[PDB]
């Protein structure tokens, strides 16, 4: 229960942070960069993280 | 005939604070002020207030200094601040009602055609609300003395729309006790109601003892009402009431029994799930 | 300028601002909520976007 | 001087009388007018208030430095009932107590032309209370030059003690309007 | 009662020995009060000429028993003369602290380079005072002062409520140096003057020489809120426990001179002076003044004062305790919890712990919840192994004040003990998403690891490096650095030659230690 | 130099009036003044808050009647609160607790008058049915900032201030104005009053709910229970079987059988049990 | 305490917010939502939403800035 | 005869000053704005329900110590 409620308090606290965009991968290249489309706006390249 | 009146937390706390002022200022034992609200329909909404310099002598009871000039000045002043606020009544911090009250209520009625008096008990209690609502009605004494200007009780309660709710419950949460536990809260309600009924009947018994001893005159009207109450008391061992009682209690217990089955089955399901999950986990740590 | 869409509870209304986004906002008290109704136009404020004045 | 002045005025059925030209009520109107003008010519901030003495000893205007409202309200009055006094004086004292300007010295003046049906012992006790509460009283009596003059003299002596000159008595015999006496009265002569 | 009966039987059995172990005899007598018995035993030993035995008994008595007991025995003895004088002097403890003074002087191993690192890392006045306190801790009762005599400009950089703490640190450093008292302070505004009074009090901490009279005279001749507050603190420290009516009177006068500054010190000093002595008169006076005065500062002072006044009376506290715990003000509820701590110190009373955990968990004010858990910490020290379970289930709490209180409770539990499980539980806490919680984790860990090495406890390195990193970090909070600095001062307090144990080596609770903590 | 531990104890009355005024004034940045007192160097006591009749523009507000305010001051001295101005407050409905440029200028004026004045901000939009979004403020001296001095000595741990908000930081928090800690103190009368506010009357406390409505209520609840049992049986028909662990909560984003079952079974417990208890208790207590 | 805190989240559930359509809920505490602004965001949802009314392509408020479903 | 004045402040600082018998409303407002290091424009004077704004103060009858209260002009927004 304590974990649940701590989670709730933090959830309220830091939901002020903005979310994320959903992009359609179009092409990939060297780990440094990978292409992706960000609907509705045009197609770009992104610097992927360490996933 | 203003059947229903709703006081508001803001006016309540303001009255409390002003009474605290007066207590610090001196020893007056009672205080008076004006009550502003919008008389929506035949249901008054006393939604603000402000005190008025008042005083009286403990002996004469015909001496006081309610300041009508001050009254009008600030009634208009608060009208300026906000419009939908034209006097509807007046509050006094008297643990019990006074004779002065009828004359003061007439004075206030001079401004409000249908003015409402309210008693706010700064001193605490544990039976009902800290407020009482009265209206100066005149009724003919069917027998004997002529009609007199006497106060009459009206259904008084308390409410807040949303903002006062937020403020009050915030301060409560800051210093309060457990909230509605459903079963717990409503059983507490049952017991509190029993306590209130007991206190009220203690009061009526005390008055009856005073009359029986002859400390005050017999009021055939109050008698009439009391024997009406007793005449209204029911019969339980009626042998029809009891059969119906058992029958419907049986239905209540049937539903509760099935609901208990629901609870038990769900708990058992939870136990099965937890047991199997824990067994699989410990098997994993085994391998 | 935007037209209200639904009387959401009492102090809540869904209004589709002409620029395209749709918002939910509360209305100043002195607006006679009965007046505004699905399809009525209103003038929301810059910052908070509370319904200030209904328009024909 | 900074002065908060309460003024009580009788309106008993005897004030239906007209021994004072033109009539008793109009003599009272003249007296209030002259007193208000004198107070205004005194320190302007000085404040005034009004009470009528009747079966229920009502109050007309609370403290205010104005005199227009004073006289206007006082005009809408008719003599009725009998003076209740005592209660009137107590109400006036409470009025003086609840005065915004505390610095202002507390002064009551009572137009009491009538027969006073009061116990002199309670008069004396009230005198004690008021003197200990530090308020000075001035009485203007007309008519009952014999019925209550001794009582009021005793009351004023009580208030004065040995030095309380602030207390004052002015009893006027039958005659013209109650103007010349007031203007050439000690209460306003000192002013 | 049964414990006292068995103690008496055991004492008689001890006496019934070829060479009665008067050590154990006097220890049990101390547990039994009864200064007369020990006095008579000592006089009989004097006649026996057992000088060494008497010396050992007197030293044990000074270590364990209470000032009231020692004074009773002192007067009973005063009722050859050289041996009597030596006994009297020892029992008073005079030179019994000079020994420790010389001990630290000859063993003052202190690595001031780490504090140089800290003072390089110091930017804010907060961490400035932090390092002042840490340096005072390092030095402890040593006549040698390095920063104060070297970093004069750096000291000057601190002012306001910093000169006070600096002078107090000076007092701590020269602790016990009674010889030059009233002349040592010839070295060191209102803040520094009050700090001088406070430091003089600390120098005469629990040692009530004529400095109590001098401080009384000065505090009476105090013409400032700051001066009054400092003199109140100092005199309270000087006369702690030794309830004296004149001193209590001067404190009452200053307290009635309603003022937050003076009032806090007044409350603290009242509690100190009347400690464990439980005068219902002063109890009612303090409770009434608390309930009537509108200054939350003075209110805290009275909270601590009422908790302290009634240290003894382990079980004779139910009335006042229940009153306070059902009281209105959160600060007075806190006062009640601290009073419970002082009453039941080390008793392990399950009723007391029932109350303390229930309140710490159910109350609506986080400050009092924190205080209640800390009280639990005080109570459970004689059974260190017990506390970890409760403080764990707590520490992993919803309310960050609850977590902080759990940390500090662990610190009190394992003060000077260097438990392993306690540190196992502190490490996850520190590095928590809150400032004061991390501060408390740091301070508790330092308290536990006081005077500990790597082999004895294989995490002192981890936590010392953690302190160093946090002090030389950026994105930690100012109060986080403050906690780290105090943690360093703790760990390496007093030439790294001193420890913190609530109970004397005789298994006997030490009232000065408990009050200090 | 000012202290960090400085507190502002606001009367419950003051808080209620502030919040009610602001909630009335949404979106207008409505403004009001408050009377409090500077008890010492570490505390400020706020007693009462009264609004300002001014109603300016949907982005700004303005003082209209200094005569209005002076008269209010004199009269409240006469009766009410003989306090005298200590700061001012204004709502910021949906912005946080930061001070605009005009806010800061008004303050600068207030401090110029009385170096230790206070500003106050409230968010009736954000203040929830629970915690309440409010804060106090005092400017930061540019002279001190340029000279390198610091706002307050923090001779306490009362400097955490509960994680100063990012929005306040952005709008200028701690670079021109610094937050202060609010608190609520009650002299026990308003306290037990607040307690009374929610408490209900023995009328209901003993008033058994009608029984025809109750029977129909039970009928409906048992029906919905039957349906929930059906869907619960279907859900358990696979549950872990066919391994929805990967599905987890995302097995279905709708209509959990167990949660509804437990909710309704609990509520019908409450209803039926307490009504049966009230029946027993009345039957036996009215004899 | 939990029933107390379940209410504070309404603070995030303020008045001036935006509307969108729920597209997909990912694991426990996040979903894809096509905001009326014309873009679709992945964002971590709020709790106490019942995670039951979030039926595919259903109207849902989004916080004005954070855009997390509220 | 530099008549004195009673410049009350709703905040409380009851500072006062003496000016020649004839003085300008705006001149006095300048004096107070200087003394408070605050602009004149955000100051409003009162004299028994009268918002003194322009004149020689004898256009309004100000005498020795005429009890003028200085209510700050409070304006919030952005």
């Amino acid at each position: 229960l304590n974990a649940k409620v701590r989670l709730l308090r933090e959830e309220l606290q830091l939901l002020q942070e903005q979310g994320s965009y959903v992009g359609e991968v179009v092409r990939a290249m060297d780990k440094k960069k990978v292409l992706v489309k960000v609907h509705p706006e045009g197609k770009f390249v992104v610097d992927v993280d360490k996933n | 005939a203003v059947q229903k009146v709703v006081v508001h937390p803001l006016v309540l706390l303001s009255v409390v604070d002003h009474f605290n002022r007066i207590g610090k200022v001196g020893n007056q034992k009672r205080v008076v002020g004006v009550l502003l609200g919008s008389w929506q329909k035949k249901v008054l909404d006393v939604s603000n207030s402000f005190a008025v310099p008042f005083d009286e002598d403990d002996k004469d009871d015909s001496v006081w200094f309610l300041d009508h000039d001050y009254l009008e000045n600030m009634y208009g002043m608060f009208k300026k601040v906000n419009a939908r606020e034209r006097i509807v009544g007046w509050y006094h911090t008297g643990p019990k009602l006074h004779k002065n009250d009828i004359a003061i209520n007439e004075l206030m009625k001079r401004y409000c055609p249908n003015s409402v008096l309210v008693i706010i008990d700064v001193k605490p209690k544990d039976l009902g609300l800290p407020t009482e609502a009265y209206i100066s009605v005149e009724e003919v004494h069917d027998d004997g003395t002529p009609t007199s200007k006497t106060f009459e009780h009206v259904t008084s309660e308390i409410g807040a729309e949303e903002a006062e709710e937020v403020g009050v419950e915030h301060l409560l949460r800051d210093i309060k006790d457990t909230t509605v536990g459903t079963l717990s809260q409503r059983i507490t309600n049952q017991v509190h109601g029993l306590k209130g009924l007991n206190s009220k009947l203690l009061d009526i018994r005390s008055y009856l003892e005073k009359v029986a001893t002859g400390k005050l005159p017999i009021n055939h009207q109050i008698i009439y009402q009391l024997q009406d109450v007793f005449n209204l008391l029911p019969d339980v061992s009626l042998q029809e009431f009891v059969k119906a009682f058992y029958l419907k209690t049986n239905d209540q217990m049937v539903v509760v029994y099935l609901a208990s089955l629901i609870r038990s089955v769900v708990a058992l399901h939870n136990l099965i799930n937890n047991k199997i999950a824990n067994r699989d986990a410990e098997k994993k740590e085994g391998q | 300028v935007g037209e209200v869409l639904k009387q959401l509870t009492e102090e809540k209304f869904i209004v589709k601002a002409t620029n395209g986004p749709r918002y939910v906002v509360g209305c100043r008290r002195q607006l006679d909520k009965s007046k505004l109704k699905p399809g009525t136009r209103v003038a929301l404020d810059m910052t908070t976007l509370t319904i200030m004045r209904y328009l024909p | 001087v900074l002065e908060s002045t309460m003024v009580c005025v009788d309106n008993s059925e005897y004030m239906r009388n007209g021994d004072f030209l033109p009539t008793r009520l109009q003599a009272q109107q003249d007296a209030v007018n002259i007193v208000c003008h004198s107070k205004t010519r005194s320190n302007p901030e000085n404040n005034v208030g009004l009470i009528t003495l009747a079966n229920d000893c009502e109050v007309l205007t609370t403290l205010t430095p104005d005199t227009g409202r004073i006289l206007s309200k006082l005009h809408t009055v008719q003599p009725k009932g009998k003076i209740t006094f005592c209660t009137g004086i107590r109400v006036a004292h409470l009025a003086l107590k609840h005065r915004q300007g505390k610095n202002h010295k507390m002064r009551i003046i009572a137009f009491v032309g009538s027969p006073v049906e009061d116990n002199e012992k309670d008069l004396v006790k009230l005198a004690k209370r008021l003197k200990k509460e530090k308020v000075n009283v001035d009485i203007i009596n007309f008519g009952e030059e014999e019925v209550n003059t001794e009582k009021l003299t005793a009351f004023v002596n009580t208030l004065n003690g040995k030095d309380g000159t602030g207390s004052h008595l002015v009893t006027v015999p039958p005659g013209p309007s109650l103007a010349d006496a007031l203007i050439s009265s000690p209460i306003l002569a000192g002013e | 009662q049964f414990r006292n009966k068995v103690l008496r039987v055991l004492v008689k059995i001890y006496m019934n020995l070829e060479k009665p172990d008067f050590i154990n005899v006097c220890q049990c007598l101390i547990f039994l009060d009864d200064p007369q018995a020990v006095s008579d035993i000592l006089e009989k030993l004097v006649k026996e000429d057992n000088l060494l035995m008497a010396y050992q008994i007197c030293f044990d008595l000074y270590e364990s028993a209470s000032q009231q007991f020692l004074s009773s025995v002192i007067q009973n003895l005063r009722t050859p003369k050289d041996q009597t004088l030596k006994m009297i002097k020892i029992l008073s403890g005079e030179m019994a602290i000079e020994l420790h003074l010389q001990f630290l002087i000859r063993n003052n191993n202190t690595d001031l380079m780490i504090l140089k690192n800290t003072k390089d890392a110091v930017r804010n006045s907060v961490c400035h005072t932090a390092t002042v306190i840490a340096n005072s801790f390092m030095h402890c009762g040593t006549t040698s002062d390095q920063f104060l005599r070297d970093n004069l400009e750096w000291l000057a950089r601190a002012t306001n409520w910093a000169k006070f703490t600096a002078t107090a640190s000076l007092g701590v450093i020269h602790k016990g140096h009674e010889k030059e008292a009233l002349q040592l302070m010839a070295t060191y505004s209102a803040y520094q003057e009050g700090g001088g009074l406070y430091a003089l009090g600390l120098i005469h901490a629990n040692h009530g020489g004529d400095i109590i009279d001098y401080l009384l005279n000065q505090l009476k001749n105090a013409s400032n809120d700051i001066v009054r507050h400092g003199g109140s603190l100092g005199l309270g420290l000087a006369a702690m426990g030794t309830a004296r009516q004149d001193v209590y009177d001067l404190l009452k006068t200053n307290l009635y001179q309603d003022d937050a500054v003076t009032g806090e010190a007044a409350g603290l000093a009242l509690g100190l002076v009347m400690l464990g002595s439980k005068n219902a008169q002063a109890i009612e006076d303090m409770v009434g003044y608390a309930q009537e005065t509108q200054h939350e500062k003075i209110l805290r002072g009275l909270a601590v004062g009422i908790a302290l006044v009634m240290y003894g009376r382990m079980e004779e506290a139910d009335a006042l305790i229940e009153s306070l715990c059902r009281d209105k003000d959160p600060i007075l509820r806190r006062s009640g919890m601290y009073t419970v701590a002082m009453a039941y110190c080390g008793s392990g009373n399950n009723k007391a712990i029932r109350r303390l955990l229930h309140v710490a968990v159910s109350d609506v004010n986080d400050d009092v919840r924190r205080a209640a858990v800390e009280s639990l910490g005080f109570i459970l020290f004689r059974t260190p192994e017990q506390c970890p379970s409760v403080v764990s289930l707590l520490s992993e709490s919803y309310n960050p004040h609850v977590r902080y209180g759990a940390a500090m409770a662990l610190g009190i539990c394992c003060a000077g003990t260097g438990n392993k499980e306690a540190i196992n539980l502190l490490e996850p806490m520190t590095n928590d998403p809150v400032n004061y919680v991390r501060q408390g984790a740091l301070i508790a860990s330092a308290l536990i690891m006081i005077q500990q090495t790597e082999i004895t406890c294989p995490k002192v390195n981890q936590f010392r490096q953690l302190y160093s990193k946090v002090i030389n970090d950026k994105h930690d909070d100012v109060m986080a650095k403050f906690g780290a600095i105090l943690a360093q001062g703790i760990l390496d307090a007093g030439g790294h030659n001193v420890t913190i144990s609530l109970q004397s080596r005789t298994g006997h609770t030490h009232m000065p230690s408990v009050v200090g903590v | 130099a000012v202290d960090t531990a400085e507190q502002v104890y606001i009367s419950s009355l003051a808080l209620l009036k502030m919040l009610k005024h602001g909630r009335a004034g949404v979106p207008m940045e409505v403004m009001g003044l408050m009377l409090g007192e500077f008890v010492d160097d570490y505390t400020v006591r706020v007693i009462d808050v009264f609004a300002m009749p001014q109603s300016g523009t949907g982005v700004s507000v303005e003082a209209v009647d200094p005569v209005f305010q002076a008269k209010m001051l004199d009269m409240l001295k006469q009766t009410g609160r003989p306090e005298m101005v200590v700061g001012w407050y204004h709502s910021h409905p949906g912005f946080g607790c930061w001070l605009s440029g005009v806010d800061i200028n008004t303050q600068q004026s207030f401090e110029a008058l009385s170096e230790r004045a206070v500003a106050v901000v409230v968010d009736p939009i954000q203040s929830v049915k629970g915690k309440v979004v409010i804060d106090a403020f005092r400017l930061i001296n540019a002279n001190m900032m340029v000279l390198g001095h610091e706002p307050r000595q923090t001779t306490s741990n009362l400097g955490h201030l509960n994680k100063p908000s990012i929005q306040a930081l952005i709008h200028g928090l701690n670079r021109h104005y610094y937050s202060i800690t609010i608190n609520y103190r009650k002299n026990e009368l308003e306290q037990k009053m607040l307690l009374n506010l929610h408490k209900k009357s023995w009328m209901e406390g003993l008033t058994l709910q009608d029984y025809s409505e109750h029977c129909k209520h039970n009928e409906s609840v048992v029906k919905e229970m039957l349906e929930l049992a059906k869907n619960y049986n279907k859900a358990v028909e696979e549950e872990d079987k066919m391994t929805p662990e990967q599905l987890a909560i995302k097995n279905v984003g709708k209509q959990d059988p167990k949660r509804h079952l437990e909710e309704h079974v609990d509520v019908l417990m409450t209803s039926n049990i307490v009504q049966c208890l009230a029946a027993m208790l009345d039957t036996v207590v009215f004899k | 305490e939990f029933l107390h805190a379940q209410e504070e989240v309404k603070r995030i559930q303020s008045i001036p917010l935006v509307i969108g359509q729920f597209l997909e809920a990912v694991d426990q505490n996040t979903a894809i939502v096509g905001s009326t602004t014309g873009s679709n965001y992945y964002v971590r949802i709020l709790s106490t939403i019942d995670r039951e009314l979030l039926k595919p392509n259903a109207s849902v408020a989004l916080h004005k800035h954070s855009n997390a479903l509220v | 005869a530099p008549m004195s004045l009673a410049i009350h402040s709703t905040t409380g600082t009851r500072y006062d000053l003496a000016v020649p018998p004839d003085e300008t409303v705006e001149g006095l407002r300048k004096r107070l704005s200087q003394r408070l290091k605050v602009p004149k424009e955000r100051l409003a004077l009162l004299h028994k329900d009268t918002r003194l704004s322009s004149g020689k103060l004898q256009e309004f009858g100000v005498g020795d110590g005429s009890k003028l209260t200085l209510v700050p002009t409070v304006e919030a927004g952005l």
